[PDB]
């Protein structure tokens, strides 16, 4: 299936995300440091097939590994700054997004 | 997987020229197959054993041959040989000089 | 380089005994690469391409 | 654990002996699945 | 001493270029490489003398090689073809009056015919038409072969049969049956032959190749009865020290007799007869055979210019034209003077689909349908005569109106192109990285999630650690854990003998007991929401 | 780990014992290398019994 770009995303804190609106992508303006999300991403896995053990913990507690991945843009080791700019490219025969 | 076919982003593939040669040297041994159960002229039978000696021979190293047969690229195939030998060569550059 | 025409030498390193010999060569645009060039022997010598 | 390499001519069937089947076909995958 | 001499000078000056190696003398680059390694480092601006030896001998392009091949190979002229044409012909009837010389043949064909009859193939797809609209003519026809054949059986008692298993066999000639049926006699007339063949084998090269029987003696003897003991039987009272030797053998060839009246029966008349049957058959048949050669060597020039065009769509020259020849050998099966032609403007047709159906087939590294190439070449060059003519360029919304596909049919095909990259292609930095020095693995295990999770069957050791020995068996028992496992929930009902229902009750009363807070808060660890 | 092997429909021949320097197979059977490859492309025969 395709990617999607949305902010409810595998393990992101309500804070750790902190600077992506509903459509998932940065403010204008927000200072950006090491692992912040700038786009959050995510592509789908079909049944991961998860190890035993795991399938163990994930039924004492319940929890169970979702479709998509954590294929999430993120701003690199070290380099810290302001967010200036974004570009909102489409391709022309698809939904637009609410930021775009 | 040491004549990889990986997947590029963005529908592309990157494979070794390895695959190709592999293919090539396979079709021509197809060809000789079934030019032999038809029985056909010893001429065209004669030149397909001919190309496959040399296709064979260019897989296995591209110099003797006279020339490197390319591809759609520019660039001469790269065979086998030439992934032991020379500076790039697993030998002389990634067995010993690794990160 | 330029089509026209160039009279190179090559001091030393023809016949390693000193002689310098005199390659001349004339390079056109479009067609055959004319070379005039000496022996050691002193008799000139022609190349066409 | 290993010592003392060795090398030498490959008899054809040595080779058979180190494959596990034989291609045939120049076919490499699948173009809309990429099995 | 001309090339010994520019060796020396070689071992003198230590580097040679062009200028000499053109100069002191392809088979120019093929010289020069030699001239490397004596070694001499060669440029351009045990093999001193063994180069020296190769270089005291006196092109393998196959291209120039296979050109000088057709040398001797000359455009045939037209009535000419039809000459060739028409030897084929005689010994296609060379072959199909040998079969017809086989009355078995034919009565096989009657079988052939009543399975037919009988429903087991088709009656226009038993024969490809006979040589002249309805079945039941053709049907009734091969019905007069029934009749034109037991007309025949009344006569082998000779005069008056030989001429009536003929009559079905002029007949026989004037008919054109599809080549399965007539290759399988065929092919059993090929299997005929090496049965008896090989009775002979056994039958004389036990004698005359073992016990030192000479030739006359062998064929003064079995050719001329050739059926029954008289001439091989017969032979034990020679007079000779080797017919002494036949009778090891005596019960042994004569089983050969046995298999020849077998084979004589199976032919149902002399085997002789069977034998310049498929002789002249296979006679004419390499003529025939050899009268299709002929032609196909003086086509090649047809084939060469038409694979002068499809060259470089990514396929070797030599691959073009020996994909080429298929197709021209195919089609002097197929081709016919008989309306009056010239075999040149029909061989492209074969030739045609023979570079096309292969140049789609095996020229990528991934394949596709020749019905998808089919429609990449339809946009491709739908593709140009709309970026010719609207102006800039067909945007797949566009081709969606020029073809009416659903543009996600098409882009799926505009992605399917442009064929994968050589991994070993040169990167920039000028540091001769290639393309595949930078792409990454997948199937790592990442060398830390590795050391989580050796702490996981560490850890979730040490909660079943503290468990009940049903829990904590139970558990190991219900879920995957540390062996070959994963029994279902009846199975674990079996082997802890409690009940398919009764364990998860245990089960729920497993990981319950687990669900506390303050008591299994290791795998707490183990959660990141 | 695993590979996968040919049966070549009809033999051909190793360039390593072939075209490299000493010949391998050229000092193996008495022969000048180029005598050889008339044999391998098709161009001559050789004679055996
Ligand atoms: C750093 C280097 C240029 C420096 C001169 C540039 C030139 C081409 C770039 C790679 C290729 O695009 C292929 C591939 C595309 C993937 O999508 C992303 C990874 C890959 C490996 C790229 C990473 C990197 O960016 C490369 C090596
Ligand atoms: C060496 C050359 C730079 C020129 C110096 C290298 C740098 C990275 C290479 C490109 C990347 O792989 C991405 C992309 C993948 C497609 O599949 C084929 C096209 C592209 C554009 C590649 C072709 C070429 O090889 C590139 C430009």
């Amino acid at each position: 299936g395709p990617e999607e770009i949305t902010a409810d995303i595998p393990n992101v804190g309500e804070a750790a995300l902190s600077k992506l609106d509903e459509s998932g992508i940065v403010y204008i303006g927000a200072e950006v440091t090491g692992g912040d999300i700038l786009v959050g991403k995510v592509t789908p896995k079909g049944e991961t097939q998860l190890t035993p053990e795991e399938k163990l913990l994930r039924a004492i507690f319940g929890e169970k590994a979702s479709d998509v991945k954590d294929s999430s843009l993120r701003v690199p080791n070290g380099v810290s700054g302001t967010v200036i700019d974004v570009q909102v490219f489409t391709r022309d025969g698809v939904e637009k997004d609410k930021r775009a | 997987d040491l004549r990889p076919l990986v997947p590029l982003d963005g529908g592309r593939f990157a494979t070794s020229d390895l695959n190709d040669l592999y293919r090539r040297v396979i079709n021509r041994n197809n060809r000789l197959k079934r030019l032999l159960d038809l029985a056909a002229p010893d001429i065209i039978v004669r030149n397909e054993k001919r190309m496959l000696q040399e296709a064979v021979d260019a897989l296995l190293d591209n110099g003797r041959r006279g020339r490197a047969i390319t591809g759609s690229n520019k660039r001469p195939l790269k065979s086998l040989a030439d992934m032991i030998k020379g500076k790039q060569g697993r030998f002389r550059q990634n067995l010993l000089g690794k990160r | 380089r330029s089509p026209g025409v160039f009279f190179d030498s090559d001091k030393g390193k023809t016949h390693s005994s000193g002689k310098v010999l005199y390659n001349a060569r004339i390079i056109p645009y479009r067609g055959s690469w004319l070379d005039f060039e000496f022996d050691p022997k002193d008799n000139l010598f022609v190349r066409i391409d | 654990e290993f010592d003392a390499i060795k090398i030498a001519l490959a008899s054809p069937d040595m080779i058979r002996s180190w494959s596990f089947g034989e291609v045939k076909k120049p076919e490499t995958i699948n173009y809309r699945t990429f099995k | 001493s001309q090339l010994k001499l520019l060796v020396t000078r070689g071992k003198e000056q230590g580097y040679l270029t062009y200028a000499e190696v053109n100069d002191h003398l392809d088979q120019i680059e093929d010289i020069i490489q030699m001239i490397n390694d004596m070694g001499i480092q060669v440029m351009e601006e045990d093999a001193a003398e063994a180069a020296a030896q190769v270089l005291s001998s006196v092109t393998t392009d196959p291209v120039r090689m296979y050109m000088r091949e057709m040398g001797t190979v000359e455009l045939l002229t037209r009535e000419g073809e039809i000459d060739i044409a028409k030897r084929i012909e005689d010994g296609i009837n060379q072959v199909q009056c040998s079969v017809a010389e086989y009355p078995e043949a034919i009565t096989y064909l009657l079988e052939q015919y009543d399975r037919v009859e009988a429903e087991e193939a088709r009656l226009s797809d038993l024969i490809t038409g006979f040589v002249d609209i309805d079945p039941e003519l053709a049907r009734e026809k091969f019905a007069e072969l029934r009749a034109q054949y037991v007309v025949t059986r009344d006569t082998i008692k000779h005069a008056t049969a030989q001429e009536e298993i003929l009559k079905l066999s002029e007949v026989f000639k004037q008919f054109r049956l599809v080549p399965k049926q007539f290759d399988y006699l065929v092919n059993s007339m090929r299997v005929m032959m090496d049965r008896v063949r090989t009775q002979e084998r056994l039958i004389m090269k036990l004698c005359v190749e073992q016990c030192k029987m000479p030739k006359k003696n062998f064929i003064t003897l079995f050719t001329g009865n050739e059926t029954s003991d008289t001439w091989f039987n017969a032979a034990i009272a020679m007079n000779k020290p080797w017919s002494e030797k036949l009778h090891d053998v005596s019960e042994e060839v004569h089983r050969a007799l046995q298999k020849l009246q077998q084979i004589e029966e199976e032919t149902g008349l002399t085997i002789e007869q069977v034998k310049d049957i498929n002789r002249r058959m296979s006679i004419g048949e390499a003529k025939a055979r050899r009268a299709k050669k002929e032609m196909v060597e003086a086509n090649l020039r047809l084939v060469i210019s038409i694979a002068k065009k499809y060259t470089n769509r990514g396929l070797q020259f030599l691959d073009l034209i020996q994909e080429g020849n298929i197709g021209l050998m195919k089609a002097v099966d197929k081709f016919e003077y008989r309306r009056g032609y010239k075999f040149s403007t029909y061989a492209t047709w074969w030739i045609r689909q023979a570079i096309t159906r292969s140049i789609a087939d095996q020229a990528r590294t991934i394949r596709i349908p020749v019905h998808m190439i089919e429609t990449i070449n339809k946009l491709n060059r739908i593709s140009r005569q709309m970026l010719q003519e609207m102006g800039r360029e067909p945007t797949p919304e566009e081709l969606a109106e020029r073809m009416l596909m659903p543009e996600d049919k098409i882009r799926k095909v505009l992605k399917i192109a442009k064929e994968p990259i050589s991994m070993e292609t040169p990167i920039g930095d000028d540091e001769d990285s290639h393309l595949g020095d930078f792409i990454e693995d997948t199937t790592l295990e990442l060398p830390l999630d590795s050391a989580t999770t050796e702490s996981l069957r560490a850890a979730t050791h040490d909660v079943l650690a503290g468990l009940t020995a049903r829990e904590a068996k139970v558990l190991r028992m219900r879920f995957g854990i540390d062996m070959n496992t994963d029994y279902t929930l009846e199975e674990v009902g079996k082997q802890f003998d409690v009940t398919r229902e009764r364990i998860r009750q245990i089960e729920a009363k497993a990981l319950r007991k687990l669900r506390h807070p303050s008591r299994s808060e290791v795998l707490r660890s183990f959660l990141d929401d | 780990e695993r590979m996968g092997h040919i049966e070549l429909a009809s033999p051909t021949a190793h360039i390593w014992f072939l075209k490299s320097l000493p010949s391998r197979i050229g000092l193996l059977l008495d022969m000048p290398l180029r005598d050889i490859e008339r044999v391998l492309y098709f161009e001559s025969y050789v004679v055996i019994e």
